[PDB]
């Protein structure tokens, strides 16, 4: 299960990091944008893996 | 700070420029893959078999 867990951490952290660099947003706003982008995807991924 | 100011010195300096070239080459190759999808569909069928 290590692969799934590290993927779930890395995806969020990197996506926040990517948004922060490309758009130049502050960390909090960038995190909001990134989570808005990937929250439904994460829930669907959980359902699929289940 | 200073936008996407990746390091340009040392191992991390070389990695950042290597990866950017790698990413550009990848997104260019995918461009060439999408021009002829059918051939790679045949490749996928070969892989499945």
């Amino acid at each position: 299960a290590i692969g799934l867990l590290v993927d779930d951490a890395i995806v969020v952290v990197e996506n926040v990091e990517r948004v922060m660099a490309e758009e130049g947003l502050p960390p909090k706003e960038a995190t909001r944008k990134s989570m808005g982008q990937i929250q439904g995807a994460l829930v669907g991924i959980a359902m699929v893996l289940s | 700070q200073k936008g996407s100011h990746g390091a340009t010195t040392g191992f991390f300096g070389w990695f950042n420029r290597m990866f950017d070239k790698s990413t550009h080459h990848y997104t260019d190759s995918v461009g060439n893959i999408l021009r002829s999808t059918g051939r790679y569909l045949v490749l996928y069928l070969i892989i499945v078999v």
